[PDB]
């Protein structure tokens, strides 16, 4: 009531409101209830919590148009990976929007869409998913400061403490030929056995996490202290200029209902988007923000 | 699609153990909190603001973990003691944690009149702090910022020696301090003063990133020095604080910010000796031109004419206040034709009938 | 004040009427 | 059930319909005045009541004043809407309300207290068995043999545009505009003093409405009828009066309707009837835009203007977007379409389940009818 | 009356037999529209095959 | 409340002098004109694409001088010819200033197998037009959007001898001109490609705006070799259509006729007794 | 006589109507054809 | 009484909070019969700063 169809935008960024307007109009919760022979209670909820991530991460800008997927497990039996089809933008993913494949690239579910999927996009998640049995949630992500911080010689510095809760960091240099078997050999060789945040040279930001909290934590971390460093090493001018936060000792002195350690952030802007009206159905762990007036 | 919520809310609570000052102290702070939120330098959940009620009780009020700071309502938030713990359970139903509450209890054991507590993490303050010297005097905003401490920051406060460390580099009189790799912390007697040095530093810590970054070293930046610069009353940052206030007010949020100086709205109006002045300081009704008077018998009744010689009333009304008030209401129409056709048909059979006679006559018979 | 006030006002039903 | 049937009483804000649940047709349709006299009767014996209801009142128009006691879908005389269901439960129809059910419909959007207050004095005084309260605009859609769809509703008091999805009535897309043919009545008074014809008392409004339902077309393109008018007589046509005098409408015939698309002529700022059912659509979510515009039903008193269907084609289509399946469907009875969906409702076996017994509003109040029917 | 009566069942039957034609003019416009943007694909493909 | 207005006009004006492919270039360019405001590169009106309609005919569409992006629709576009007089005018009651047409004259001029150019003017793209080696490809978009031609600006073309040294530095496959101090120009076939190219292009330059300010140097920056670098879809049909759509989707009546259809639309449940629909 | 009137006229326009929708059909499938044809000849070369 | 204030971005609550005070206050309060107190040079400036 008494709300325009549009939102009015503001001098600068017109994609925050325009999706809005656009995320108030479609839920991402596009189940009701009907027939799904092949759907589990935890293959809807990932569903729909993919399709949350993926309005999520529209909403803060941290998108280049389509050029960029966001993959996840079932975690079924075998295989079956879900991914947004090749060609709808991300204020238009719902949940049965989204396309369940195969490890490599065979497509076992179509969905709701006539799109396919794009099988070259795929390979990428495919080898780190052939890499490690452990991880869940993939997300590739390009921010403009991401990027000029992953096309400088040093990379990441430990100048601020959510570098240094960020870990170990892997590297993979820009081959920009796409040799397929080997170049999934040597992203698993750069991987490691062990790593939270992968950051592919020149292109782009990866995290990988077991579940879809931890990968928004994870890659959350590393963009502000991405965006910390932009500022500050532009200024500096050099290690004479700038001090350097030590990780041991940092990490030496810093260290059910009850949270993990990514979903506090990932519920707040879950309460958020559900005000907002997005109604996505997302199992709060506390139903309320308040308690009931007496 | 209305995220706004009212930020007093002590309406609906109805509960609590509250002090004389605790509803203004409650309003400020959460106004603190939306409006930091609204501004967009802290979007998250953390303990970024801590404010002192009684100078001799302690019981500092903080923020619950895990709420968002646009979420943020005066009843939700957690009295607590010195030390941290908690002596007062907030309204909201959340799981508690006062880690970082305790840097804070470390910066009130040290100076006793200090009342707000501020802690900033936005990117430019961060980059400020990480930078290897001070913030340089190249703005007007810094410049009014005043005097400040640069201590370095191990993410740590729990042990004695950090605490007592802090005391002596913080200063005895100080109202910055820097905490390097980590941001700035503000320090106020009064909400409004260290909103106001928040806001300034801001300001100023962006217009010394973007002119360090694009001038590119020292030498360019022609900095000043500092030395050379140098109702009741007003106490520094009470205008602007009342003003955002008051446009907050219209925005339809609920605060409990009483003014110092009120607002007064009049359009008043210009006098034109054009305009003329203002210059203002059912029933139907049936007249008799006449009245009369009752006048007894000289029984029989008698009325009498009562001619104008005598002051007699001039206009007697009669109010008839419905219509068709001389016909009876319940009426059927057959009758009247019928008793018309009775007596008309006996034209037609041509009657012997004569008038009736007086009884008198029937008497004599 | 108030003449010229008038003299403005047509001037803008001239405006507006055609 | 089989022994009684169920009594369809449709309540429009200019006329009042009542007949039985699974008959074809309704039995009794009237008009919803109830006059007063005016002036001083003199003849004794001939009979006059206090207040005449219905057609006998409008069969005696120049001796009464005609009050409507539903004024803009919003009661304003409770007494009188009791006369009203007086006149129709024992002069119309001649039957009794204790021994049958009762059907009654009602706007989309309505005050709580108007509902509460049609339970009390339908369960207070009537002392009828069973009631339902059911949408108007709903019923349209039972009577068009679809379940979802754009209803399009616009009758004496309001005309107000809803969706339907399977038998779902969306309650934030549910749009309101205060264009009725009363307006349209009025605004045709306005525009005929211009010929020279005063009318002026409430008698006359009704030669005014039949002027108007009698003499009327929607245009196509306005700005080249106005040219056609202009440059010819062939558009005029003449209309006789009750006093026997002939008036010529002349250009204002496709000047009347044109209202409802700009309302602007009325001095109201608010958007046309295409807008309004534009902006319906756009309310709703994504996935059933495209069987909305595949699926529009009009209906109502004010929808039976000739013309008005491939005008109101035209201005959705211009607003719809490209290759978009647009189709309007409006039956030929579509201002008797909701006695017809309320008597197909009230015909079925487990519709029985929605009737409020006598002993449930006398345990719960008149607060009964929000809880049971949603 | 009666020619009232037959003029309405005429209309009904002949304006569904309109619906049936307009459906078979939907059919033949996407008939249109997938063979002329093919045409157009194999135009920009510039293929000799 | 609303900046929403319906992109396609052609229905209600119902007039001017049209092409037989002339209603869909327009709408098309009106989209681009849409799109260039949505992301906040450009506000005011200085006349940024441009398209040729027919090869033979000329006739170039372009914007009217005084109207910003937002408020451009489909029949306030204005047909001008190569030297800048008025072929055909629409309902845009504005004076005619084809000054700004004189910049992508000359490249009309120059290479016909062009017919969309997108002249930039954001801070980002003007920087590194002042940026005196011009674009460094150290990102994956750099690489992306091509190879570059570069070219002195003094702000006047109506020279008859500039014109010459403007196609001489053009090149004959040159796709992207990079005028010093004066943001950069975009060179398409189609709408698509330009959009695209402009699209990567500015994220590149946002980009290396940031790396040169963080990096301080060249050396502290990487640099992969442009000899290493070195059904159909064709370079931006994808991701025009999907951008059409959304805009569908929200409400704007954007003409762009679509190659495929989105949804299947299962067949839904049918009852006999319907009125038959339409109104004939 | 008014409705009656009416309803001629009503199928009058109605009647000419689908003539000419028929002749558009099958008019626009002949189109579809030739198109069909030189599609093929395109192909072919 | 409901202001009905717009959603803002994440980084937009200026321009937001902008745009609701307009649509609730507007900048041309003289309109009415105050229009005349003010002299018609003096009423255009003050609307325009
Ligand atoms: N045959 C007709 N031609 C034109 N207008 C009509 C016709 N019949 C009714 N109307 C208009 O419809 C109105 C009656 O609407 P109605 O259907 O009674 O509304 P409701 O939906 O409230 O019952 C009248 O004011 C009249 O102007």
């Amino acid at each position: 009531t008494n709300v325009p169809n549009v939102y009015p935008a503001a001098p600068q960024g017109g994609m925050a409101a325009l999706n809005m307007s656009l995320g108030m109009v479609t839920p991402v919760n596009d189940l009701r209830g009907s027939d799904s022979i092949a759907y589990d209670k935890g293959e809807k909820l990932l569903r729909c919590k993919l399709a949350a991530l993926y309005r999520l991460a529209d909403l803060f800008g941290w998108s280049h148009l389509i050029y960029n997927h966001i993959t996840t497990r079932v975690s079924s039996e075998q295989e079956h990976f879900l991914i947004v089809p090749f060609g709808l933008l991300y204020s238009e993913v719902t949940a049965s929007s989204l396309v369940k494949i195969n490890l490599q690239g065979d497509v076992v579910d179509r969905g709701s869409t006539n799109l396919g999927v794009n099988q070259a996009g795929f390979t990428l998640h495919s080898a780190v998913y052939a890499a490690r049995p452990d991880v869940k949630c993939v997300v590739h992500i390009h921010t403009p400061a991401g990027a000029a911080v992953s096309a400088m010689k040093c990379g990441l510095l430990p100048i601020s403490p959510e570098a240094l809760s960020l870990g170990e960091v892997a590297y993979h240099d820009y081959h920009g030929i796409l040799v397929d078997e080997e170049e999934k050999v040597l992203i698993q060789k750069n991987l490691g056995p062990k790593s939270k945040v992968l950051i592919l040279r020149n292109h782009g930001l990866v995290s990988v996490g077991e579940s879809v909290e931890e990968a928004f934590y994870y890659i959350h971390n590393l963009v502000v202290a991405c965006e910390i460093q932009v500022r500050t090493l532009a200024s500096a001018g050099g290690p004479d200029n700038l001090v350097l936060l030590d990780p041991g000792k940092y990490k030496a002195k810093s260290r059910p209902p009850a949270w993990q350690i990514g979903e506090q952030e990932f519920e707040a802007l879950m309460r958020m988007l559900d005000n907002l009206g997005y109604r996505t159905g997302y199992p709060y762990r506390y139903p309320a923000l308040r308690e009931k007036s007496k | 699609f209305s995220m706004m919520t009212p930020i007093n809310d002590l309406h609906t609570a109805d509960s609590l153990n509250l002090a004389k000052g605790e509803r203004l102290m409650r309003c400020k702070i959460s106004s603190v909190y939306r409006l930091l939120d609204l501004y967009g330098w802290a979007q998250l959940s953390d303990t970024y603001v801590t404010l002192r009620v009684s100078k001799e009780q302690d019981h500092f009020l903080i923020s619950p973990k895990g709420v968002s700071c646009s979420e943020v309502t005066a009843s939700s938030l957690i009295k607590v003691n010195i030390l941290g713990e908690v002596v007062e359970k907030g309204s909201s139903c959340f799981p508690v944690d006062t880690t970082g509450f305790c840097l804070h209890s470390a910066i009130y054991a040290a100076r006793p009149d200090v009342r707000c507590i501020i802690h900033l993490h936005t990117p430019a303050t961060a980059a400020v702090s990480a930078m290897k010297w001070g913030l340089l005097p190249v703005s007007h905003n810094a410049l009014l910022v005043g005097d400040m401490a640069y201590f370095d920051f191990n993410g740590e406060m729990e042990q004695e020696a950090d605490r007592i460390n802090l005391q002596k580099c913080l200063g005895p009189t100080c109202k910055i301090l820097v905490l390097r790799n980590h941001g700035v912390v503000a320090l106020g007697d009064t909400v409004e003063e260290a909103f106001y040095k928040v806001f300034h530093l801001q300001a100023a810590c962006e217009i010394q990133v973007s002119a360090l970054s694009s001038a590119g070293g020292v030498e360019n930046l022609i900095l000043l020095e500092q030395e050379k610069h140098r109702m009741q009353k007003s106490r520094l940052g009470e205008h602007e604080f009342e003003a955002l206030m008051r446009m907050l007010d219209n925005l339809g949020y609920r605060t409990g910010y009483p003014y110092r100086y009120p607002l007064v709205q009049e359009k008043t109006k210009h006098k034109s000796e054009v305009e003329i002045p203002a210059t203002v300081t059912k029933t139907r009704w049936l007249n008799t031109p006449n009245t009369y008077l009752r006048v007894n018998v000289a029984p029989k009744t008698t009325w009498m004419k009562a001619d104008e010689v005598e002051k007699s009333s001039s206009g007697m009304p009669i109010r008839i206040e419905n219509p068709n008030q001389f016909v009876p209401l319940y009426t059927d129409p057959q009758e009247v034709l019928d008793m018309r056709n009775k007596i008309r048909e006996q034209n037609r059979q041509d009657v012997k009938s004569a008038g009736p006679q007086s009884q008198l006559l029937a008497s004599v018979i | 004040s108030f003449r010229e006030e008038l003299e403005g006002l047509i001037q803008e039903q001239m405006k507006k009427g055609n | 059930d089989d022994d009684i049937a169920a009594l369809v009483v449709d309540n429009g804000s200019g006329m009042c319909k009542a007949g039985f649940a699974g008959d074809d047709a309704p039995r009794a349709v009237f008009p919803s005045i109830v006059g007063r006299p005016r002036h001083q009767g003199v003849m004794v014996g001939m009979g006059q009541k206090d207040s005449y209801v219905g057609d006998e009142a409008q069969s005696k128009r120049g001796i009464l004043t005609l009050k409507y006691p539903i004024e803009h879908g919003i009661v304003t005389n409770w007494d009188d809407m009791e006369k009203i269901w007086h006149h129709t439960f024992y002069n119309e129809l001649r039957v009794a309300p204790e021994e049958h059910p009762v059907l009654l419909t009602e706007a989309p959007l309505n005050p709580k207290a108007n509902r509460e207050k049609m339970t009390q004095i339908m369960f207070e005084t009537f002392n009828t068995p069973a009631m339902y309260v059911a949408i108007q605009a709903v019923l349209s859609l039972y009577a068009s043999g679809r379940t979802t769809g754009i209803v399009m509703d616009s009758g004496d008091g309001v005309t107000h545009t809803v969706p339907i999805y399977e038998g779902y009535a969306l309650p934030h897309a549910i749009l309101r505009l205060d264009l009725a043919g009363r307006d349209l009545t009025d605004y045709l008074m306005k525009i005929l003093t211009e010929r020279g014809y005063s009318f002026t008392t409430t008698a006359e409004r009704e030669i005014v409405r039949d002027i108007k339902e009698k003499l009327c077309y929607v245009a196509l393109d306005f700005e080249q009828e106005m040219a056609t008018a202009a440059s010819s007589s062939s558009l005029e046509k003449s209309y006789e009066l009750p006093d026997g005098q002939v008036i010529t409408i002349g250009n204002e015939r496709f000047r009347c309707p044109e209202a409802l698309f700009q309302p602007s002529f009325l001095g109201m700022e608010s958007c046309g009837i295409h807008e309004t059912t534009f902006n319906s659509i756009m309310k709703c979510d994504v996935d059933i835009r495209k069987d909305l515009y595949a699926n529009t039903v009009l209906s109502g008193g004010t929808t039976m203007y000739p013309g008005i269907a491939d005008r109101m084609q035209k201005e959705i289509t211009a607003l719809a977007p490209s290759t978009m399946k647009i189709k309007i469907i409006a039956p030929p009875e579509r201002k008797y379409s909701v006695w017809i969906g309320g008597s197909i409702l009230a015909s079925l076996s487990t519709f029985q389940q929605m009737w409020i017994s006598k002993q449930e509003y006398d345990e719960s109040g008149p607060s009964i009818v929000h809880r049971k029917c949603f | 009356e009666t020619r009232a009566e037959f003029a309405e069942r005429s209309v009904a039957k002949l304006e569904k037999t309109i619906d049936d034609l307009e459906d078979k003019l939907k059919c033949t416009k996407e008939e249109h529209l997938c063979t002329q943007r093919m045409l157009d694909q194999t135009l920009l493909d510039l293929n000799e095959m």
